[PDB]
């Protein structure tokens, strides 16, 4: 919800 | 750059090419494929058997760029489903990334930190496996500087987030020794001036306090409760939210732990929290109050002294229904554990009418809770010989009609409790 994501995707810069 | 929009076939060709530079260009092309926002071909990359190659590239100390590109590719694969993360783990990625934590290149160690955060973030088993491989010491060693402000902000946020994932999830909760090893760094991060570092530190603390009173005690013993209360007062919602979660967790503990929350000055913030425009803040604040009113009579008295009972009346009167339910709980706990004088005070603040109004709700549990509260208040009234006055009070705001109607309610304990109330006080 408002918690940090469990996993994070590193997107195009 | 000539590494944009390669096919998977071309990537495989390059990675299999016996040329480190060709492998590097192909790995970068893979990274760029795997980092597009629209449906990155993670499963195609996995099916092509590339993961073991990426993992092997992690160990090429002589070619830091391919370490970086493969780290990023694997990071994004591990960000996916449990199955995709598992493909990364099964490729041997965990000790490779842990080895990369010691890299002299900040971007590479950072990418390793990120990857380990995704893997640990999958769940308890992978979290604990990351810990068994020995990630915690080098992770913490990355923060071994006199002043955290000299570290790059993004780097510090990534580290904090990964540590928070090492504190996250239950059944089982993290190993006790791992928690003890992480906690001091968490305390330090909890005093760092960056809103995201603060947010994530707070979330970590909230994870650690989400469990048995022994778990709570490990945290409370580190003396962080005053800092949590301070952060509870912050203007940034992403900070307040985990601060409040942690505080609520802590007051699910013992009377002494709860008392530590009160001594730190938490109650002074609840006029705002209980009227907060953000629904979940209000809900969690009211939940927190419900566990505080389940406390000792002197703690109930401190709730009274801080003027918080009118705010509970307020939330009961009008709020999101879930928040209202938390308020009903707060009241039932208050009346169960409170002195006669405290219950009298509660009635004088106007609790009866909104309590009665919520008896028309389509929720069996809150009906039960409210009926319980009414029972407790009637017990106080008996103790004062004022049951008739209370009966009249309930009747005048239309409570009697609702209770009479609850006699025909399908749930057993409901019509039993309501019939008892009718037969005992309304004849």
């Amino acid at each position: 919800d408002y918690m940090p994501s469990m996993k994070r995707f590193r997107r195009e810069e | 750059q000539g590494t944009v929009n390669w096919s998977v076939e071309d990537i495989v060709k390059g990675i299999n090419s016996n040329n480190l530079e060709s492998q590097l260009q192909a790995t970068q092309a893979a990274r760029k494929l795997l980092s597009r926002e629209k449906q990155p071909p993670i499963d195609n990359i996995i099916r092509a058997g590339l993961i073991p190659k990426f993992v092997s590239f992690l160990g090429k100390t002589d070619c830091s760029p391919i370490q970086f590109e493969s780290a990023w590719a694997l990071t994004n694969i591990a960000s996916g489903t449990s199955e995709q993360t598992k493909a990364v783990v099964d490729g041997g990625a965990i000790p490779a990334f842990i080895s990369l934590l010691a890299s002299p290149h900040a971007h590479i160690s950072e990418q390793a930190v990120w990857a380990l955060g995704n893997i640990a973030g999958d769940g308890s088993a992978f979290r604990d496996l990351v810990i068994k491989h020995g990630a915690i010491d080098p992770l913490l060693a990355l923060l071994a500087v006199p002043d955290l402000s000299t570290l790059a902000c993004g780097y510090l946020r990534n580290l904090t987030w990964t540590l928070s994932n090492l504190c996250r999830n239950k059944n089982p909760a993290p190993p006790l020794d791992a928690v003890e090893q992480i906690l001091p760094t968490l305390v330090r991060l909890l005093h760092h001036n960056d809103p995201e570092v603060l947010a994530d530190s707070c979330w970590a603390i909230s994870y650690l306090t989400d469990g048995p009173n022994e778990r709570i005690e490990m945290v409370v013993k580190k003396g962080v409760v005053p800092q949590l209360v301070k952060l509870l007062g912050a203007t940034e919602l992403p900070i307040v939210t985990p601060a409040l979660r942690a505080i609520g967790n802590i007051v699910t503990g013992t009377d002494e732990q709860t008392q530590k929350v009160i001594d730190a000055g938490a109650l002074a913030v609840f006029p705002s929290l209980l009227t907060n425009p953000k629904t979940n803040i209000q809900k969690e604040a009211t939940w927190t109050m419900s566990n505080i009113t389940a406390g000792r009579q002197d703690q109930i008295q401190q709730v009274v002294n801080h003027g918080l009972v009118p705010f509970l009346v307020g939330v009961l009167s009008k709020a999101d229904f879930k928040t209202q339910k938390e308020a009903a709980w707060a009241i039932t706990n208050y009346t169960s554990g409170g002195t006669v004088e405290q219950i009298v005070y509660l009635v004088h603040c106007g609790i009866i009418e909104p309590l009665m109004n919520l008896l028309s709700a389509k929720d069996t549990k809150i009906i039960q809770v409210i009926l319980d509260a009414i029972s407790n208040i009637f017990q106080a009234a008996e103790k004062l010989g004022e049951t008739e006055k209370l009966s009249i009070m309930i009747e005048e705001c239309g409570g009697l009609d609702k209770i009479e109607a609850l006699q025909r309610h399908e749930n057993e304990s409901v019509y039993k409790a309501s019939l008892n109330l009718i037969e005992k006080y309304f004849s």
